[PDB]
């Protein structure tokens, strides 16, 4: 530990700058050469990262403290040329000539003048001072006062060049601070700030557009109604301005489509018809526009070029289902997939475990016996005389012949092959439900299809007939891919009519209101009238709450306007059990995102209260309501849900936490985790009879999974107990509703990344209409077995002109990386590279080769896959 | 910029996350106390009701019977025999001899039956989980994959294509030949849906006497029970070479549990919905009575795949590592002239890791040269081959 | 604390009140072998010297061992004929310095102390780091096995120190040469058979505890027997 | 804790710290729906309430459990201490998760139903090999050869230390690993370092000791052995010297090869098991390699296969060197006449030699270690 002789640093490093007082005032020359001595000495020794020990960064903030804010702070006139060296030799260390606080004054030795990086060019590391700006005196300088002096004048131009500075100074991370001088910067009013950084974008480089996307989609996943509004079309347009790609927009953009406008949607999609170059990409781009986020599309496409471009509708409309088809017919005929049924040879060690057997007997059994038919022959099982279990108890349970009828359907599942050629010999038979699940599958089979099937074909032979009830189930159906006006004019009458029976005037709200998305609330203006009209004069079962409240937030979905506030809201202000109708489309409009705010009321507005047989039906629905909000979360809400409604309702409940805080991970997703999906065995290896064990008996996931260890225990054990003479529906029911086909299983509101194609509306009714009880056996048939038809499910393919090559594959995991080194680590799961054309893959994103150089998509899951080998 | 107080507003939140688990209550972690908030289940009733009007019915073995009067023989374990009854409200049937029963502790009353004993040792072969083994990646047994399911799933599968024509399915088959015996068991073992079971018959070996057999016993007795059952064993060498003894009694315990298996499925009211494969090292010196017809109906083996198989192989072990795009795999089954494709992906790796010995990413036809030469002639000098060659 | 008995009313099972064993002591009485100490030594003399050297020394001088930077030895080992003091001299060797005195003959009736089923005998490893001063001995195909079985053990594996043992055999050209790794073993000692002056005062030694008659001449018997052993 | 593991950035934008107040206001939510359920709705206190009730409930004499069957509807059979089992109830308070046949359970003292299960003080078996710390220094103080060494370096430590570099190439790491070479080369002490490096799960034991007197246990304890080893953690267990178990034979062994041949059948079988092989990955080390069961040798089950050389004598001075750093020696060392005296002399007749100069040194208490005490010591322990 020597110190002295050597030690330069105390004495020309020490006298100088202690003598800068001493040399600064009336003395010119002294000053200025000495103190770009200095600079150079403090820029010479000091950027070689070899010893931060600096002789000067260790030994000049001693007294140059004090001495140095008497050069630039006491002095004042820090002339042209004597300043470029007190703001290069006073700046490097500045930041260690303090103390830790630096947040607030990186401004009295830089902010008097801006040096002109010049002591960079061989240093990596007052960007800080500029954020603090932006973010401190910019903001109390314009919160509410958007224009004013210099504080904005020169700052907003001060960031665009700091701006230009970030993917200019090193290239690094420092990169990734644009988004963190744009964003925080006019906190709302990001408009004015990336319409100016955008133009640079498209000029800086092509390479770099990816990091920043992936980082700006994170910041709007979840966000702000203005920032949702704004920072999206402002980060929409980089492969429309930044980039030439512009393959970018339809999976990307339609989170602009419901909440930012909905016409900026079609002006895009106008976008797209627009530069129709070549034929890949917008095939690619059109394809997921009609079957796989939306609707009203199949009709878009067929003006005055229909040869083979613009004659693409009838492909996305109708052809491309049928490629599926054919896919079903000849792959799932390939891998494994047979005509069909084993299920009851699986349970055949159920007569030797523990005594004696052949002991269960069960009638209700026959719900699930329809179910043997109905989802083990979804997905192209196509059968001939295999519907015994749907023609025996078909023939008979009145209410079971629908169901009977209805499994049909899920036998030629999305099928538009032979629905009028398998249902002729079982139509004319006059037994309302065996007519009524054959012409409800008039509308089953032909779903997505919306053909000439059943617009008033198949189904309108069952509404001349007002049998009355499903006729408009198969019917608008079929039209859920549709938003045809002529089938609203053609049903509208239906609630219009007012009928003295319920039965079908209640989910007629969920009929009309599915096929549409928009304006024209003459839906709602009718339907509120019809409620205050009968809606009104009850406090009794909730058939008017669980079906004429939906088909309101089914028509005013996805739009986080708050406009329909003041106008539904006020709508259905009414007494409590019908303000059980009141805030639904309030909170039916924020899918996927985080809004807090929102969810602190849906825990504010009605916690428990004690709840004496007072309101458990609207915080029941409440709950429901908190079950949206966390539906597509970025991965930040999906355990934020799981802990708090299992620490506060499920743990602490009176009728909501014992009877509805389960329904949240039925409508959150399909997935497959030990978090919340063996969480439920835990209220259901416990039936606990003591509340309607039919809300703890009340599996509606997909994707295949090995759980039958425990459910095959529970019915072991059922042998004695776990009775089954309603339970008997529920076992088997639940044993095939996950398994139904070893596919067709993605239909989570997770597509491109997490991008909705819904999905919601179809199925919205079932989750939302088992509550609580009188319809286990009776009024549940309808929506027990093909309530919902949206299904698009595999995206591992090739697709091209030819289908000539099988693939390039290698499926992996899903992606975590976020500012890393170039280039930026994909994924872990390298292992498997195979070429195969299998299923989806729930947390997967599939990484390609074989020099196709993926100039399709890059980030659509049919993969066109364009190529060139121009890499010899 | 805002690093301290990101990590605070961090951590103390974190730390408060904490402290309101605590005023839930996970601490006291128990010695088998539910999860603190969720065991308020059994609170007052089930509590008062697990226990109050709930009583033991302690476990029960029967002995005999008699018609007319219900005048049942009990057994138990520690207490004596009684002359006994039944309760009213269960079916005066299922009591019959042979069975477990349940009987109250004061009364010593019958209340209901309960399953055959169990040994749970005997209970640690439900394998009950089906791994991840394809036979897409087994080739070369082009003849043999047939050959087996065939004899392994058809009649399970269509228990009709073989019986309108009045014939019944064979049931017995063995592997012999690393030539994949064992893969080609587990490629059968994950397809199939039925209860599968297998047994390391090594793990057979007592120190008492007979117990083995009682085991081997019991294992038959819950495959009858079950309903569609397929059972697999592992080199049963161990379980018996023959009776060649002499003079000196020894490897008796042995040949006692052979023939007590041996029977376990000739004459006699046999098995049923029951067949098996087993597998050998060397079978030159196993017992003649297994090879008995209706024991031991197929003969298919594995032999050296030839090099179509190989080249097969060379595909299947190479085509997830980064590679020279343009090799001329004939060569490498060219010399590849005993080998089992095992030793294929051991070529493979040896490869992959002189790749990544120094720097690259993708295989060169060298580092083949380099993992076969080493491989095949440095490794040659044991090699473990010839012995089994000749299967002596 | 474990191994603590214990009274406890019995209507109610309160544990009430507190009342046992050293398992190891329990052993050395099934054992109870020739206790003894130095001065009972017939003609042992440098024997005594090397032993000492081996034994004692690495206990107080953990210093010394690395003062001089040598790595410290760990076993010994004997030969000679039937009873010359192999065990004699280990007794008092271990005597000398409180170490827990203990042997194993592979045997059973002592095994149900240490393991329930014991399967090998390492188990005694649990007591051997439990009362750090002591040794264990091994006498005279199986032995040798065990010997293995406790060297290659406590071999940097078992850091712990105080862990002395020492085989017992004769014709050392007759065991296996997993005992003649030229590092596996420290270093053996000569026992010769009793010349002259070891069986003259062999004799004294075992002479002072009897009443004699006046005038003894241990010479001439000391003249007489030729060598027959140390018994 | 264990939130959300989605911290990605660990930089400084508003991703973390949204993350963090979200979280934040999602628990200050959970907090006060806990808090206002006892605010108007105490009804006990729920601490030590639910918890009072439970031990009113459960039996004040806590019967020991002994799990032996299972049936979940919450009540199945225990048994006694001397096997008077009987047919008692269970309750919603036992987690009922970890029901294993075998286990310490707690039961009811009047309808002995279960009050609850124990944990395993375990094991008077696992202990043996439960490796207890770092035994022996780095690798850098063997030297020698470090080539092979460093091949093991490769297949073992690499590994774990580098669980993309395999990936980046796309392939799991080899299987097997072995050594063998003559009486005295670096089989065991090169574990010892290979342990020193490590920070996983680690076991020795000797195959020797696989035989016991009894019959067909050794195999089962080779058994659990494994399944326990497997059971744990990242780990690599080892064997020294199988073919002892190959080569002699103890007359106290009850039978002779007649479990011998089953004992390290099932053995080999154990490392190819069809089942979930598991993290586990193993070395060898044997000196009559040749002459052992060349079935375990099969690929697959031994991948590294590794020779010992003799050592040469430029290496020779090296570990001279080793052994002669941090001793006291005398100046006369002129360890080159000494090295070439046992042409073909092994790495531990280095230390011999040198431990055996300094207790001569000792016996006449000097310090420094003389050329002639050499001699002498390449006498004694070299010339029987
Ligand atoms: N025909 C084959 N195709 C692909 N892999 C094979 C083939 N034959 C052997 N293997 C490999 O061999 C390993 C498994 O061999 P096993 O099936 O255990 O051998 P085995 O013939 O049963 O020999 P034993 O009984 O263990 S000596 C795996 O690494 C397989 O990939
Ligand atoms: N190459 C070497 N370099 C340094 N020291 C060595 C070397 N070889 C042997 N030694 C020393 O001698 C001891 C013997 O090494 P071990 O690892 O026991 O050899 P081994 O070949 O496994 O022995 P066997 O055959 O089981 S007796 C080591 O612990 C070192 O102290
Ligand atoms: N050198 C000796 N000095 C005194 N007594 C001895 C000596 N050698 C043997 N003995 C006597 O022999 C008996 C013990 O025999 P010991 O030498 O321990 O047997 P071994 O060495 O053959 O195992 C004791 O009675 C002991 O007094
Ligand atoms: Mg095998
Ligand atoms: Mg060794």
């Amino acid at each position: 530990m020597e110190e002295g002789g050597r030690d330069k640093a105390p004495v020309q490093p020490q006298q100088s700058p202690a003598a800068a007082p001493g040399g600064t005032d009336e003395k010119p020359s002294g000053k200025e050469r000495r103190d770009a001595g200095d600079k150079d000495k403090e820029q010479e020794l000091s950027e070689e990262d070899k010893q931060l020990q600096d002789e000067l960064e260790m030994l000049v903030e001693r007294l140059g403290e004090k001495d140095t804010s008497l050069y630039r702070p006491a002095l004042e006139e820090l002339r042209r040329q004597i300043r470029s060296s007190t703001t290069s030799m006073t700046s490097v260390p500045k930041p260690l000539k303090f103390l830790r606080p630096h947040y607030g004054k990186l401004k009295e030795i830089y902010e008097n003048m801006a040096p002109g990086k010049r002591f960079a060019a061989d240093i990596i590391s007052a960007m800080t001072m500029s954020g603090e700006r932006e973010c401190l005196k910019y903001r109390l300088v314009g919160s509410q006062e958007e224009l004013a002096s210099w504080g904005h004048e020169y700052v907003r131009h001060l960031a665009g060049e700091v701006a230009k500075e970030w993917q200019e100074l090193d290239d690094a991370e420092k990169v990734q601070r644009e988004p963190l001088l744009t964003l925080v910067k006019e906190i709302v009013p990001y408009n004015m700030a990336h319409n100016a950084e955008h133009e640079a974008c498209d000029l800086l480089m092509e390479i770099e557009q990816v990091d920043m996307l992936e980082k700006d989609i994170d910041e709007n996943a979840y966000a702000k109604v203005c920032l949702y509004l704004t920072s999206c079309v402002n980060y929409v347009p980089e492969p429309e301005n930044s980039a030439l790609l512009r393959c970018a927009l339809g999976v990307f953009r339609k989170f602009s489509r419901f909440p930012e406008a909905l016409r900026l949607a079609l002006m895009l999609n106008d976008m797209e018809l627009v530069e129709d170059i070549f034929t890949s990409c917008k095939d690619v781009v059109v394809q997921k526009q009609m079957a796989f986020m939306l609707g009203r599309h199949g009709v878009f496409l067929e003006l005055s070029e229909d040869v083979e471009e613009y004659e693409d509708l009838t492909e996305i409309m109708s052809n491309v289902q049928l490629n599926s088809n054919f896919l079903a017919l000849a792959r799932e005929l390939d891998i494994m997939e047979p005509k069909v049924d084993d299920i009851y040879k699986t349970h055949l060690e159920n007569n030797r475990f523990g005594g004696s057997g052949s002991q269960v007997d069960s009638a209700r059994m026959n719900l699930a016996s329809s179910f043997v038919n109905g989802f083990v022959n979804a997905a192209f099982g196509q059968d001939k005389l295999l519907t015994d279990d749907g023609n025996k108890w078909l023939y008979k349970k009145d209410h079971g012949m629908l169901s009977a009828a209805a499994s049909l359907g899920m036998i030629l599942l999305w099928d538009v092959d032979g629905g009028l050629t398998q249902i002729d010999k079982y139509l004319y038979s006059s037994e309302d439900y065996i007519k009524s699940g054959a012409l409800l599958a008039c509308g089953i089979v032909n779903s997505g299809v919306r053909n000439e099937c059943d617009p008033a074909l198949a189904l309108l032979s069952d509404y001349v007939l007002h049998m009355r009830l499903g006729s408009i189930f198969g019917l608008g159906l079929a039209y859920a891919g549709s938003n045809r006006e002529d089938v609203l004019t053609l049903l509208l009458p239906v609630m219009g009519d007012s009928k003295s029976s319920m039965e079908v005037a209640g989910v007629t709200a969920l009929a009309c209101g599915m096929i549409a998305v928009g304006s024209c609330n003459g839906d709602v203006t009718s339907t509120i009238l019809q409620t205050i009209m009968e809606k009104s004069e009850t406090e009794l079962k909730d058939t008017y709450a669980r079906w004429l409240p939906l088909g309101l937030g089914l028509n005013h979905l996805g739009k986080g306007e708050a406009i329909e506030a003041i106008l539904a809201a006020l709508e259905v202000v009414s007494e409590p059990f019908r303000s059980f109708a009141n805030t639904l489309v309030d909170v039916c409009a924020y899918a996927g995102s985080g809004n807090v705010l929102k969810v602190q009321q849906l825990l504010h507005i009605c916690s428990e209260h004690f709840d004496s047989k007072e309101k458990e039906e609207d915080k029941d629905k409440k709950e429901k309501k908190d079950k949206d909000k966390k539906e597509a979360p970025a991965d930040m809400g999906a355990h934020q849900g799981v802990a708090v409604l299992g620490i506060a309702l499920i743990a602490m409940g009176e009728e909501i936490g014992a009877e509805m805080a389960l329904r949240t991970f039925g409508h959150l997703l399909r997935y497959g985790e030990p978090t919340l999906r063996r969480a439920v065995p835990l209220a259901l290896a416990l039936i606990s009879v003591s509340n309607p064990r039919l809300n703890i008996l009340d599996s509606h996931d997909a994707d295949p999974e090995v759980s039958y260890n425990s459910i095959f225990a529970m019915g072991m054990v059922g042998s004695g107990t776990n009775n089954a003479r309603l339970a008997a529906m529920l076992r088997q029911l639940a044993q095939y509703h996950a398994k139904d086909p070893n596919n067709l299983f993605m239909v989570r509101l997770a597509q491109g990344l997490t991008h909705l194609g819904k999905g919601t509306l179809t199925l919205c009714p079932y989750h939302s209409d088992r509550q609580l009880m009188s319809q286990v056996a009776v009024a549940g048939l309808l929506t027990v077995l093909v309530s919902f038809l949206d299904v698009r499910i595999i995206l591992g393919k090739s697709h091209y002109v030819l289908y000539g090559l099988v693939a390039a594959m290698q499926p992996r995991m899903l992606v975590t990386f976020d500012e890393e080194l170039r280039p930026l680590p994909v994924s872990v799961r390298v292992g498997q590279a195979v070429d195969v054309v299998g299923q989806a893959g729930k947390p997967k994103t599939i990484t390609g080769f074989q020099t196709h150089t993926t100039p399709v998509l890059l980030a659509g899951e049919r993969a066109e896959l364009a190529t060139e080998e121009f890499l010899p | 910029t805002y690093s301290r107080q990101i990590k605070q507003v961090e951590d103390d939140i974190q730390q408060l996350l904490k402290k309101i688990n605590e005023l839930t209550g996970i601490k006291e972690s128990d010695t088998g106390l539910a999860p603190p908030a969720l065991w308020d289940l059994a609170a007052d009733k089930q509590t008062l009701q697990s226990e109050q009007p709930l009583q033991v019915a302690r476990c029960t073995k029967i002995i005999n019977a008699d018609s007319e009067d219900p005048k049942y023989i009990i057994n138990v374990k520690q207490f004596a025999k009684f002359v006994v009854d039944l309760s009213d409200q269960v079916a005066p049937t299922d009591i019959e001899e042979g069975m477990r029963v349940g009987v109250d502790r004061n009364k010593y009353q019958i209340h209901i039956p309960l399953p055959p004993k169990i040994d749970p040792t005997v209970t640690m072969m439900q394998v009950e989980e089906k791994p991840d083994v394809t036979y897409s990646d087994v080739g070369g047994c082009k003849e043999q994959i047939e050959k087996l399911r065939e004899v392994v799933e058809t009649p399970l599968l269509h228990p009709e294509r073989f019986v309108n024509l009045g014939i019944e399915p064979p049931k017995g088959v063995l592997l012999f030949g690393g030539t994949g015996k064992t893969l080609c068991a587990r490629a059968v073992a994950n397809r199939t849906d039925a209860c599968f079971i297998r047994v390391i018959g090594s793990e057979l070996v007592q120190k008492y006497v007979g117990e083995g057999a009682r085991m081997v016993r019991e294992l038959f007795e819950m495959a009858r029970t079950k309903k569609a059952c397929l059972i697999f064993f592992d080199e049963i060498d161990a379980i018996g070479g023959a009776r060649f003894d002499d003079g000196a009694g020894g490897d008796n315990e042995v040949q006692r549990t052979m023939l007590e298996l041996i029977n376990q499925l000739d004459g006699f009211d046999p098995r049923g919905n029951i067949k098996v494969l087993m597998a050998t090292n060397r079978p030159d010196t196993l017992d003649p009575a297994l090879m008995r017809p209706g024991r031991l109906d197929r003969k298919i083996e594995f032999s050296l795949p030839d090099l179509e198989g190989r080249t097969h192989i060379f595909k299947i072990h190479a085509r997830s590592m980064s590679v020279e795009r343009d090799i001329r795999f004939e060569l490498l089954a060219r010399l590849c002239p005993n080998s089992t494709g095992a030793e294929i992906r051991s070529v493979c790796t040896e490869a992959g890791m002189f790749a990544i010995r120094a720097r690259r990413k993708i295989a060169t036809e060298k580092d083949f040269l380099e993992a076969v030469n080493k491989v095949i002639k440095s490794y040659a000098k044991f090699s473990a081959t010839p012995r089994y060659m000749t299967y002596n | 604390t474990p191994n603590c008995r214990v009274a406890l009313r019995n209507d109610s099972y309160t544990l009430h009140k507190i009342l046992k064993v050293d398992p190891l002591v329990s052993l050395m009485m099934v054992e109870k072998v020739p206790d003894s100490t130095y001065e009972m030594i017939g003609g042992l003399d440098k024997q005594i010297k090397e032993i000492k050297e081996v034994i004692e020394l690495p206990v107080k001088h953990p210093e010394l061992f690395e003062a001089l930077g040598i790595a410290q030895p760990k076993g010994v080992l004997l030969y000679g004929p039937p009873g010359t003091g192999k065990t004699l001299l280990a007794r008092a060797v271990a005597h000398h310095t409180d170490c827990t005195f203990i042997r194993v003959s592979g045997s059973e009736l002592v095994q149900k102390f240490i393991g329930e089923g014991a399967r090998m005998v390492r188990e005694l490893f649990v007591m051997a780091r439990e009362h750090a001063p002591s040794i264990i001995f091994m006498d005279e195909s199986e032995v040798q096995r065990t010997m293995l079985e406790l060297l290659n053990q406590l071999d940097g594996f078992e850091a712990t120190k105080n862990i002395k043992v020492i085989m017992a055999t004769n014709r050392i050209d007759i065991l296996d040469s997993a005992l003649l790794r030229p590092g596996r073993i420290d270093r053996k000692i000569e026992f010769p058979p009793p010349n002259e002056e070891a069986r003259l005062d062999i004799l004294k030694i075992h002479s002072r505890k009897m009443n004699l008659t006046r005038g003894i001449n241990l010479r001439k018997i000391a003249e007489l027997m030729p060598g027959a052993s140390g018994a | 804790a264990s939130k959300l593991p989605l911290v990605t950035p660990h930089t400084q934008c508003r991703l973390k710290l949204l993350k963090l107040e979200r979280i934040k206001d999602y628990l200050l939510m959970e907090e006060e729906f806990i808090r206002n359920q006892e605010q108007m709705k105490p009804l006990e206190e729920k601490q030590e309430e639910e918890r009072s009730k439970v031990d009113d409930l459960r039996g004040t004499p806590m019967s020991v459990g002994t799990l032996e069957e299972i049936i979940d509807d919450n009540h199945a059979i225990v048994s006694t201490s001397v096997g008077s089992e009987h047919y008692v109830s269970i309750l919603s308070f036992v987690d009922k998760d970890l029901l294993e046949p075998g286990c310490s359970v707690l039961l009811n003292h009047k309808v002995h139903a279960v009050i609850g299960v124990l944990m395993d003080d375990t094991d008077p078996l696992v202990t043996v090999m439960k490796v207890e710390k770092a035994p022996q220094e780095t690798y850098a103080d063997i030297g020698g050869l470090d080539n092979q060494i460093q091949e093991i370096k490769e297949s073992v430590e690499l590994p774990l230390t580098h669980p993309e570099y395999y990936e980046e190439m796309g392939i799991k790491p080899p299987k097997g690993v072995i050594l063998y070479g003559p009486p005295g080369t670096g089989k065991t002490l090169l574990a010892k370092a290979v342990a020193n490096q490590t920070s996983a799960t680690f076991l020795r034991v000797v195959g020797s000791e696989l035989i016991q007197k009894y019959l067909g246990d050794g195999p089962k304890l080779v058994r659990e052995l494994f399944r326990v080893a497997e059971e744990h953690a990242p780990s690599i267990v080892f064997i020294d010297e199988i073919d002892a178990i190959g080569t002699k034979r103890y007359d106290s062994n009850s039978g002779g090869e007649r479990e011998i041949q089953r004992t390290m059948l099932e053995l080999l079988n154990q490392l190819d098991g069809f089942d979930s092989r598991g993290d586990v990955k193993v070395i060898m080390a044997t000196n009559r390699i040749e002459t052992l069961d060349p079935a375990l040798i099969r690929p697959g089950r031994i991948d590294r296969k590794i020779e010992f050389p003799l050592p040469d004598e430029k290496t020779k001075k090296r570990i001279f060197q080793i052994h002669t750093s941090r001793m006291t020696l005398a100046d006369d060392v002129t360890l080159d006449d000494l090295i070439m005296a046992k042409d073909d002399l092994s790495g531990a007749d280095i230390k011999a030699i040198c431990t055996e100069a300094g207790l001569m040194a000792l016996r006449e208490r000097r310090m420094k270690v003389t050329n002639e005490d050499f001699k002498k010591s390449k006498e004694n322990v070299l010339y029987k």
